[PDB]
């Protein structure tokens, strides 16, 4: 399932924990339109901080 | 003939099937809710009924 979840709010924490788990165990393609980030790009010598 | 109703007639009856769970219905696993608020107070839509 390639699940698309155009707003977080109003879910259940409970439900949120088992989309993520259906993401693992069934391999769910799940993509969060709701989400703003920035991004780093680090070289391989400094890792994940 | 049926049996005629016990309370259809002026006798006394000091017998009779009386219905009854088997054990206490109060378990004591009272219902509870994940109450979730909506996100933005501005954002909620109050129209349409």
């Amino acid at each position: 399932v390639h699940m698309t979840i155009n707003e977080r709010a109003g879910m259940s924490k409970l439900v949120a924990d088992n989309i993520i788990a259906s993401v693992i165990k069934s391999n769910w393609v799940v993509d969060i339109l709701d989400i703003e980030y920035t991004a780093e790009v680090m070289t391989p010598s400094e890792g994940y901080t | 003939q049926v049996g005629i109703p016990k309370l259809e007639v002026d006798h006394i009856s000091f017998s009779n099937v009386v219905s009854m769970m088997t054990a206490n219905i109060r378990t004591g696993d009272d219902m509870a809710v994940e109450r979730v608020n909506p996100d933005d107070v501005r954002a909620i839509n109050i129209r349409n009924a």
